[PDB]
C-alpha cells in the first residue's frame, strides 16, 4: 500500500526470498510510468499502481521487464514505504 | 563455483519454483563427464533439452 | 608481394608481440600502399568500388571510399585529414609509436622529422645499437616508397594531363576556396588517396554529362578534410553494425509466427546503407 | 520441454590456481574413503525405495 | 600474494608488454614496493642489509642500498632522485610509457597533467576497457601506503623523539642543515623510502649513543638526491656488469700466484654504504 493501513488479518507469512520469481519472460519487454530499480543486480524493480483507479501502491517486480530510460531515485519516496522497504529487503 | 550460488546446494532442488538453475548444472555435469572421458574440451549437437518431472506417477 | 606502406613498420623495443594487422591489401594491387587496417585506426573509412555501369561487360568499375564518422562527432572528431598545421594536435603522437610518429612528419615533409628525432634518438641504447641500422634502413625504404610516389617532376612517375576539380559551386556560392592550394601543399602521395577515395558528382564524358548525386557528401577546409556538408544536421551515420553464461534461454510454445514481416521484407532488398564521399567534378576529353 | 536451452558452444572454467589450492587444503583432512560408501549405499536404498 | 609496484605496472597494448619483470622478492615484505631490479633500472642503485648486533648475534637488522653512479660523471648524471621540480629533467618521460608517465605525476603530483591524460584516455576504447580500474588500483595501493600515516607513522610518531636527522654532523659541511628541511618537503612515500636506504653514522639509545663511520658518505641535494661527498674528488666506484681511450697505466704486477697465496685474508668489498646523521631511538 502507498499509504493506507491493513486491518483484519489474522496470520501471516514471513518474507522469504524464493518468493521472488524471476520470470525469464520474453527477451524484450517494454514498461511506463515510474520505475525504481532496487537491484540492478537481482534485476529487482519496483513500479507505481493503483486497484480501481483508487488505491495507489507500488509493486515489486524480479526479470527482464525492461522499461523506459527513465529512472527514478530510492531519494524521492515517502519515509513510511522507505522503512517498509528497509525491513523487507531483509539484508540481514 | 562459479555458477552465482545465491543459494546452499540443496535449497536449489528443494525449491521446485526453478527450472533453469537446474538444467544448467545438469549439462555442466555432463560436460566434465564426457571432457574426462575426452581431454577435448567440446560442444555438441548444439541444440538440447530438459524436463523436470515432477510426479512419482511419471 | 607486399605492398602496404605500414609492412614497413617495425620498432626497437623489448615488445616481442607487434601487433601488425596488415590485410591482404598488400599483396592486393591498387596503389593505396595502406592496409584497410590503417585506412579503419587512423582515417576511419572503407575502401569500396563503384560499380561503374557499362553495357558492355567492361563495366570499368573505380575505386571509392566511405567514411565511417559518428553523427555525434563534432569539430576535429569529425575532421577526417588534418592539414600540416594542425596534424601534430589532432593526433596524440607520443602515444602513437615513435617511429610512426616520424613517418607521419616525413608524410608532411617536414624537416623537423629530421631537426628532432635524428637528434633525440642519439642517447639511446638502441642508437647506440646495430638496431640503428634496421632503423634507418626501414627510413630508407620509406624514403624510396615516398619517391615512387612522387609526381612533382618529369624525370619521375607521374606526368602529362590532369582534368579531375574539386571547389564545385557552394550554394550560397562563397567566392573560390583554396582547396587546389591546400591540394598542392598536400603530397601527390595524398593528392593520389583523393583520386583513390573522391567520386565526383558530375562526370562530364567528352561531350557528355552524367550526375549521380544531388549534392556533396563532404567538405574541404584549409585545415583538413571535413566529414560533413554545408546545410542542414548531419546524416545518420550508419553505426557501426563462446564462454558459458547464466542466462539460458526459456521455452516457448515452439512456434514460429508471423514470418511475413521479416520474409517479405527479406525478399525486397535492403538498402546499402553507407555513406559514399563524393565531391567534386570530373571531365572527359579524346 | 520445460526450457529452452541455447545450447551454441559454451564451456565454463576457472584457474585461479592459489585459490584452488586453498579449497584443496581444505578438504585435505577427510577421509572420504570411507565416507563415501555411505553415500552409495544411501543410492542403493533410495534405488529401492523408488517403488513401493 | 606479490606487492612490487612495478609488479603493478601494466602496458595499454600487448606490444610494449611490460616485460623484463620484477625479481622474484616482489613476492616478499619490504616496504620498498620497486623490485630490485626496477630498482637498478632507474637510479643505479641496489639494496642492502645492515646486521646489527642486537646487543648479540641475536636479530637486529636495517636496510641499505649501495648507489651504481661511477666515479667520472657529474651533476645530473650523478643525480640519484628528483624533485617534481625537476622529475620531468631526470626522466624524459615522453621517451616512457604512458602508464609510467601517469605514475611519475602521481609521485610529484601533476594532478594537471593527470587529470588532463584520464580525461584524453576516456572515450578510447582501452580505457572504456578496465585500465581506469587497473589505475585507480595502483591509486589505492599507494593510498593504503599512505594510509599509514604520511606524517605521524613516518615520522610524527608519538614517539615524537626518536627522529632521524639526516643533517650532516659535521659543523663545517655547512652544504647540509636545510637539506633535512627540504626532507620534510618531499612527498611522504619518497621520505618513507629514503628512512629505509639511508644509515645513520649515529644513534642516540638510552644504553649509548653511537658511532658507526668516521664521515659522511654523501650529502642532501638541492632538487632531488645526488651522489654528492661532502668535499674532496669523487670516490672511485667500480663497474660490476666503442671506439674510445681505456687507457689503465698500470703497475707491471709480475708477482704470480698472488690469489692462491692470500686468498684466505679478507677480500676487502667496495660498494659505497650510505652512513648519514643521527637516528634517535628510546632504549
Ligand atoms: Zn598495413
Ligand atoms: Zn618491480
Amino acid at each position: 500500500l502507498a499509504v493506507n493501513r491493513l486491518f483484519g488479518a489474522t496470520e501471516t507469512i514471513d518474507f522469504h526470498p524464493n518468493l521472488l520469481v524471476y520470470r525469464q519472460s520474453s527477451p524484450p519487454v517494454r514498461l511506463t510510468g515510474d520505475v525504481y530499480v532496487v537491484d540492478k543486480n537481482e534485476k529487482v524493480f519496483l513500479v507505481k499502481h493503483v486497484f480501481s483507479n483508487t488505491v495507489p501502491a507500488y509493486l515489486l517486480i524480479r526479470g527482464d521487464y525492461e522499461s523506459s530510460s527513465d529512472l527514478k531515485s530510492l531519494r524521492d519516496l515517502n519515509p513510511w514505504v522507505q522503512n517498509t522497504l528497509l525491513k523487507l529487503l531483509i539484508p540481514d | 563455483s562459479t555458477l552465482e550460488m545465491t543459494q546452499p546446494l540443496l535449497e536449489i532442488f528443494r525449491n521446485k519454483a526453478d527450472t533453469r538453475q537446474i538444467a544448467a548444472v545438469v549439462f555442466s555435469t555432463l560436460a566434465f563427464i564426457h571432457n574426462r572421458f575426452h581431454p577435448l574440451v567440446t560442444n555438441f549437437t548444439n541444440k538440447m533439452e530438459f524436463v523436470v518431472t515432477e510426479t512419482n506417477d511419471t | 608481394v607486399n605492398r602496404c606502406i605500414f609492412a614497413s613498420i617495425v620498432s626497437f623495443d623489448a615488445c616481442i608481440t607487434y601487433k601488425s594487422p596488415c590485410s591482404p591489401d598488400a599483396y592486393h594491387d591498387d596503389g593505396w600502399f595502406i592496409c584497410n587496417n590503417h585506412l579503419i585506426k587512423r582515417f576511419k573509412m572503407s575502401k569500396m568500388v563503384l560499380p561503374i555501369f557499362d553495357e558492355d561487360d567492361n563495366q570499368f568499375k573505380m575505386t571509392i571510399a566511405r567514411h565511417l564518422v559518428g553523427n555525434k562527432e563534432r569539430g576535429i572528431k569529425r575532421i577526417l585529414i588534418p592539414s600540416a598545421t594542425n596534424y601534430q594536435d589532432v593526433f596524440n603522437l607520443n602515444s602513437m609509436m615513435q617511429a610512426e610518429q616520424l613517418i607521419f612528419h616525413l608524410i608532411y615533409n617536414n624537416e623537423n622529422a629530421v631537426n628532432t628525432i635524428c637528434d633525440n634518438l642519439k642517447y639511446t641504447e638502441g642508437f647506440t645499437s646495430n638496431t640503428q641500422r634496421v632503423i634507418h634502413s626501414v627510413y630508407a625504404t620509406t624514403k624510396s616508397i615516398l619517391d615512387t610516389t612522387n609526381p612533382n617532376t618529369f624525370c619521375s612517375r607521374v606526368s602529362r594531363d590532369e582534368l579531375r576539380f574539386f571547389d564545385v559551386t557552394n550554394a550560397r556560392a562563397l567566392r573560390g576556396g583554396a582547396g587546389d592550394q591546400l591540394f598542392n601543399n598536400y603530397s601527390g602521395f595524398l593528392q593520389n588517396l583523393i583520386r583513390r577515395a573522391v567520386a565526383p558528382e558530375y562526370l562530364q564524358i567528352d561531350t557528355e554529362e552524367l550526375r549521380f548525386r544531388n549534392c556533396a557528401t563532404c567538405i574541404i577546409d584549409e585545415t583538413g578534410l571535413v566529414a560533413s556538408v554545408p546545410d542542414g544536421p548531419e546524416l545518420y551515420n550508419p553505426i557501426r553494425s563462446q564462454p558459458n553464461r547464466l542466462q539460458i534461454r526459456n521455452v516457448l510454445k515452439f512456434e514460429g509466427d508471423t514470418r511475413e514481416l521479416d520474409r517479405t521484407l527479406s525478399g525486397y532488398e535492403e538498402y546499402p546503407t553507407y555513406v559514399p564521399l563524393f565531391l567534386g567534378y570530373q571531365i572527359i576529353n579524346s | 520441454p520445460q526450457q529452452y536451452i541455447n545450447s551454441g558452444t559454451e564451456i565454463p572454467f576457472c584457474d585461479d590456481a592459489e585459490f584452488l589450492n586453498r579449497l584443496l587444503k581444505h578438504i585435505d583432512p577427510y577421509p572420504l574413503s570411507r565416507m563415501y560408501y555411505n553415500a552409495a549405499n544411501t543410492m542403493f536404498y533410495t534405488t529401492m525405495e523408488n517403488y513401493a
